[PDB]
RNA sequence: CAACGUGUUUGGAACCCUGAACAGACUGCCGGUGAUAAGCCGGAGGAAGGUGAGGAUGACGUCAAGUCAUCAUGCCCCUUAUGCCCUGGGCGACACACGUGCUACAAUGGCCGGGACAAAGGGUCGCGAUCCCGCGAGGGUGAGCUAACCCCAAAAACCCGUCCUCAGUUCGGAUUGCAGGCUGCAACUCGCCUGCAUGAAGCCGGAAUCGCUAGUAAUCGCCGGUCAGCCAUACGGCGGUGAAUU
């Protein structure tokens, strides 16, 4: 896409390893009420100052160009590049089966 | 297109009949093959029921009142439409027979299609109903047309 | 029929599960008819 | 239902589409079992798909003659059933192959192209595709 | 019959019956066949009058016909008050599961 | 509107490059890889021979994956041009390529071949019409230049395509011309072909070139 | 289970209802709860432009705050 | 088409409409195919404008009009003019000779 | 005692290497289980083929994952030695379990 | 495949299947027709017969077709902004119009109970078997599986019984209310799903119009992708039953 996006979806995943094993092993404890189930909505306070750190705001583009959308995720590229990186014999196994 | 390859036409699962496999072919609808086989086979034991003869004998006998010999085909010459009967062949009339047979049988309420097709099948069989009075609304009107070949 | 999602065939057409569509048969029922005689 | 045999003797296979059948062809009295029940229990009722079983031992009219208790699984019932049929077809080849004149000439050796296509991209199901106005 | 306070069904099968009714739930109608054990079957006619009054009891023991019209259109004079998108959209008769407005909303447009 | 023949013959006569065989969130990672090391590789060639003089052809940047141990086949034409003579050339790659891969330090074996003949490769024959045409010379002068000097070196069909904008134009046009036998369709034919795009001053060219060999 | 707060809104509550009562005080994060703590205030809500007052009774208790405050400027000769 | 007609279908491409536009589009095409006696089920009138001081290229006003008839296929007409009143003119006339085409081959 | 999976993209290079390492783990030891083909880990991708707007006519590609396994029957130092020995396939993924 | 009673315990590679190589189908043989030929019609053999079936495949070119929002780029233009960060909205509005799908309008039907048989996929941040709580969506515990092992996963239409057996109905399920659950900082605008409540229109559709020549049409389910979850009734597939007509 544009070139601030990539860095966009880069400074968020700086921001996911920053304190993401953090914040959501604490949210391991939250959610463990055995001991308690009124308390501890302050607590969702301290859920609260990471921001861009949500994994749900956290998408996969494509690498090498960069379309957010039609990303098939285990290639990590997108539909139309994925052609050129199987007829240009770059991807291995990619066997274009008509079966 | 030229032609399609000759036929293969098996015979009724239970009676050995080519007629009567034609038919249960005809009554199904998408694929619900063993329903349409319980619907033919439910009328069979219906008209053992009503009347005492053989269930080939009222059925043939009860389509060769349905069948016509000729039908109107709306043909053109010169831009001019015609109405201009030409004689139908054979299992043609079969087709057709059951045909109206059965989409007149799907007409006639209060019970299910066992006593639907059993009484829409002796009325052909007697010459009543609307399968046999479709074939004269279909047939006095190439009579009335004989006037152009 | 299939979008009547308080029967069976509903829930089997919108891919859920709820009381006319069990999982574990033994487990989760609705109220039982008693037509009796 | 019990009493076994565990092996190979006089075999024949069988395969519609999904829907795959090996039969082992037994001398015995004609109370035959498809894979541990009876025929009509399990061809569900009479349909045509206990007649096409029926339909080879019938051409050479050995429906007392022998016991066929069938081995089968794979697609679904109709075909399962054919696969049966040309299954008895191969197995009656296996014993006694001057029958083969009588099979051959009907159609009870041969096998159909009885496959799903497959949907076709544009398409809805390989043949059927969406209108237009 | 007649039940609880004007409304009754026809002479069918007992579990319809109760379905006639105005407001009853249909599954504590299942269960008032169960906990009553009456026959369901059978219908409106042949039933013994202590099944009637089982009936009239259990009738009495949830909400039903008067009653949650009253009550829901009190959730209605409450969806006059406060001023709520539901409300908004019930001044204007629209739809609240939100569907896309820009096509086909002809259970409310009419 | 036409396949390509790079991918259209994938099962049999042609043979896939980055040949490493993996696992899916391995397979996404391992593309990084491979997809940076032609980075380092074409980057660094086009820089250290920018600056030198004539133009290089690298066709083929095969990278595989026995052990943790990668061997990079480098299958340019034109080899001595290359390197700074006591092997330099292949170590500084070897350095720069170790510098984006060392998350296992696995070793890497990068080596460089010789093209058996250089102009029936169209990848470096379409350089050389790239190279070429993006000097001031006609379409018709180097793209007959390219086929004459093609069929001395021992080709049997070749189709050239340029697309649009030919030397003065401001409406684009596509010019190929074709010799022999070019069977785009026979499947066992072994047909290779290059797309190159030429970017030039008052726009952008298209050569795309199939060798039938 | 737990209602849904934004945490400066709590700090509104916990700044007029500790110390004394007040006025048309500003929120973003349109998603929060009711919270009958704060029956009386009158919260401003955004509407894509603007805040809006609206007054919290306690008969508007149990809901999120934007379905008081329409977002859609629709008068309409459609 | 103002009333009993086909049914009407502008489409703007980089044009703003206003009332004399569509207004000419109704009287000259509606008013010239007032004279008709046809069922036509819908017309597509797609009017999209280009070039001269909008864009690169002359100034150009293109219109398409389609007639989706039962009598007997359908019909597109695209004239391009250097105003919008003689694109529209002109596409009148040309959908003038398709319609006698029509209602002049069904003869006898 | 050993299980090995050989798994590729490609079946000349399962078929010759399985090839070789069945032909140096039986002339250098004794009686060993064959290479048996265990079924094709295969699948598909649909892709919209076209940059923009075409829905229809796209573009489904398939990966094939070939696999074998081989089991080699007894321990031998020079035995494990002879399979360590072999380095040699160029990208077939091999693996071990009991 | 077999035994032991509900394993890796024993055999066998004999069926099936997996998957590499080979063979086969090429008007090859026969008859007859045709300038002797191309072929054409039939017959035998054969699993298959005249492109066996489906796919991939798409010449020179057209529409100066579509794409400068995949990507690359000529030229032009903005540059304390036509650039960039953050929160809320919006792409989800709604008098109408056009198009594609799903559900239906019922007894070949609908419900309940009890029975029966698939294929192809997917899954170590996962799939999650078992047991308990809950009417349920769901919660906990988490054995097994890097996948021919385990799980998703119950296949459904179908078969056998009970009811309605002609009604706007035990057809149909829209819309709305109350109460919940899950995902996720967050579910109001704008997510899905459960439990109850309501039961709209709709009795097979005017003018016109579309798909399909066989395992096809119609019909019944299952899976995948993207994906925290979903708007998916779509798309990409996969089986089941399974025609008529030329």
């Amino acid at each position: 896409a544009r070139k601030s996006l990539i860095q966009r979806e880069k400074k968020r995943r700086n921001l996911e390893q920053k304190y993401h094993l953090i914040r959501r092993s604490s949210k391991q404890e939250i959610r463990k009420v055995t001991s308690l189930s009124d308390k501890w909505e302050i607590h969702g306070k301290l859920q609260s100052p990471p921001r861009n750190s949500a994994p749900a705001r956290l998408h996969r583009r494509c690498f090498l160009t960069g379309r957010p959308r039609a990303n098939i995720r285990d290639f990590g590229l997108s539909g139309h590049i994925l052609r050129e990186m199987v007829h240009t014999c770059l991807l291995p196994g990619a066997t274009r089966s008509s079966w | 297109r030229g032609t399609v390859e000759e036929k293969t036409a098996k015979s009724d699962p239970i009676y050995r009949n080519r007629l009567v496999n034609m038919l249960v072919n005809r009554i199904l609808k998408h694929g619900k093959k063993s329903l349409a086989y319980q619907i033919l086979y439910r009328a069979v034991k219906k008209i053992q029921q009503k009347t005492e003869t053989n269930p080939l004998s009222v059925l043939r006998q009860a389509i060769r009142g349905v069948t016509p010999d000729i039908a109107v085909k709306a043909r053109r010459v010169g831009g001019s439409t015609h109405q201009v009967p030409i004689e139908i062949g054979s299992t043609q009339g079969k087709a057709l027979a059951i045909r109206w047979l059965l989409g007149a049988a799907r007409k006639r309420p209060g019970r299910n299609m066992a006593f639907k097709l059993s009484s829409e099948l002796v009325d052909a069989a007697k010459g009543s109903g609307d399968a046999v009075r479709k074939k004269e609304e279909t047939h006095r009107m190439a009579e009335a047309n004989r006037a152009f070949a | 029929g299939r979008g009547d999602r308080k029967t069976a065939k509903g829930k089997r057409f919108n891919h859920s599960f709820g009381n006319a569509r069990p999982k574990n048969k033994n487990k989760g029922r609705g109220p039982p008819k008693a037509p009796i005689f | 239902l019990p009493g076994g045999f565990a092996a190979q003797t006089v075999i024949g296979t069988g395969r519609r589409k999904c829907a795959i059948a090996r039969v082992v062809l037994q001398e015995g009295t004609g109370k035959f079992i498809i894979n541990y029940r009876d025929a009509k229990e399990y061809l569900q009722g009479n349909p045509l798909w206990l007649q096409y079983v029926k339909t080879p031992l019938a051409t050479l009219g050995y429906e007392t003659n022998y016991d066929v208790f069938v081995k089968a699984h794979g697609g679904g019932l109709s075909g399962q059933a054919q696969a049966i049929s040309l299954g008895v077809a191969r197995a009656l080849l296996k014993v006694s192959a001057s029958h083969r004149a009588p099979l051959k000439q009907e159609g009870l050796l041969t096998r159909d192209s009885r496959i799903v296509e497959r949907k076709k991209p544009g398409l809805k199901k390989a043949r059927k595709a969406p209108q237009f106005s | 019959p007649k039940k609880g306070g004007i409304g009754h069904g026809g002479l069918q099968i007992e579990c319809i019956r109760i379905g006639g009714v105005e407001i009853p739930n249909h599954k504590r109608v299942e269960y008032s066949l169960q906990y009553i054990h009456g026959i369901g079957r059978s219908r409106s006619r042949q039933i013994l009058l202590d099944l009637n009054f089982d009936n009239k009891v259990t009738k009495d023991l949830s909400e039903e016909e008067v009653i949650i019209l009253r009550k829901e259109k009190r959730f209605n004079r409450v969806a006059i008050e406060r001023l709520k998108e539901i409300r908004c959209y019930r001044g204007i008769r629209h739809k609240l599961g939100l569907p896309v407005r820009g096509q086909r909303t002809k259970n409310n447009c009419r | 509107q036409k396949i390509n023949p790079l991918g259209f013959r994938l099962g049999t006569t042609q043979s896939h490059y980055s040949l490493w065989f993996s696992q899916p969130k391995n397979y996404a990672e391992g593309l990084q890889e491979d997809q940076k090391i032609r980075d380092c590789i074409k980057n660094y060639v086009q820089k250290n021979t920018k600056t030198s003089s004539g133009v290089e052809g690298i066709a083929r940047i095969e990278i595989q994956k026995r052990i943790d141990l990668i061997q990079v086949i480098i299958h340019m034409g034109f080899p001595k041009l290359l390197i700074e003579n006591r092997p330099q050339g292949v170590e500084d790659l070897k350095i720069n390529v170790q510098k984006e891969l060392n998350c296992v330090n696995r070793k890497l074996n990068i080596a460089i071949t010789r093209i058996a003949k250089p102009y029936g490769d169209p990848n470096i024959l379409a350089e050389f019409i790239a190279g070429q045409l993006k000097s001031r010379v006609s379409f018709r002068k180097a793209m007959k230049k390219a086929i004459e000097l093609t069929e001395q070196a021992d080709t049997k069909g070749i189709q050239i395509q340029i697309a649009g904008r030919i030397d003065g134009k401001e409406i684009a046009r596509i010019e190929w011309i074709r010799e022999g036998r070019v069977p785009l369709q026979t499947i066992r034919a072994k047909i290779d072909y290059c797309a190159y795009t030429v970017r030039t001053i008052y726009g952008v060219l298209g050569i795309k070139i199939w060798i039938f060999m | 289970k737990n209602p849904f707060v934004a945490n400066h809104l709590l700090r509104k509550i916990e700044k007029l209802n500790k110390k004394a009562e007040k006025e048309i005080i500003v929120t973003w994060s349109r998603a929060s709860t009711i919270i009958p703590t704060m029956i009386g205030h009158t919260i401003a809500i955004h509407n894509g432009r603007e805040h809006l007052p609206i007054y919290i009774t306690d008969r508007m208790v149990g809901h999120k705050l934007g379905e008081f405050a329409p977002t859609l400027n629709f008068r309409g000769h459609a | 088409g103002p009333l009993s007609s086909v049914k009407l279908i502008l489409q703007g491409r980089n044009l703003e409409v206003s009332d004399n536009v569509r207004s000419h589009v109704e009287d000259k095409v509606g008013k010239s195919v007032a004279k008709h006696s046809h069922l036509v089920r819908e017309v597509d009138v797609r009017l999209s404008a280009r070039g001269g001081d909008l864009s690169k290229g002359p100034k150009l006003r293109r219109c398409e009009v389609t007639l989706f008839t039962k009598r007997h296929g359908v019909i597109r007409a695209e004239e391009d003019a250097e105003s919008l009143y003689s694109s529209i003119d002109l596409v009148s006339s040309i959908i003038q000779r398709k319609l006698r085409k029509i209602k002049d081959k069904v003869s006898d | 005692k050993i299980r090995i999976k050989l798994r590729s993209y490609w079946v000349p290079l399962i078929e010759d290497s399985c090839k070789q390492i069945m032909d140096a783990a039986r002339t250098t030891n004794a009686k060993i289980m064959g290479p048996v083909p265990l079924p094709t880990k295969k699948r598909i991708y649909c892709v919209l083929k076209s940059p923009h707007v075409h829905k229809d006519a796209r573009f489904h590609f398939e990966i094939r994952t070939h696999q074998r396994l081989i089991d080699i029957l007894y321990p031998t130092a020079q035995t494990i030695d002879s399979l360590m020995q072999l380095d040699l396939p160029a990208g077939v993924d091999v693996e071990v379990k009991l």
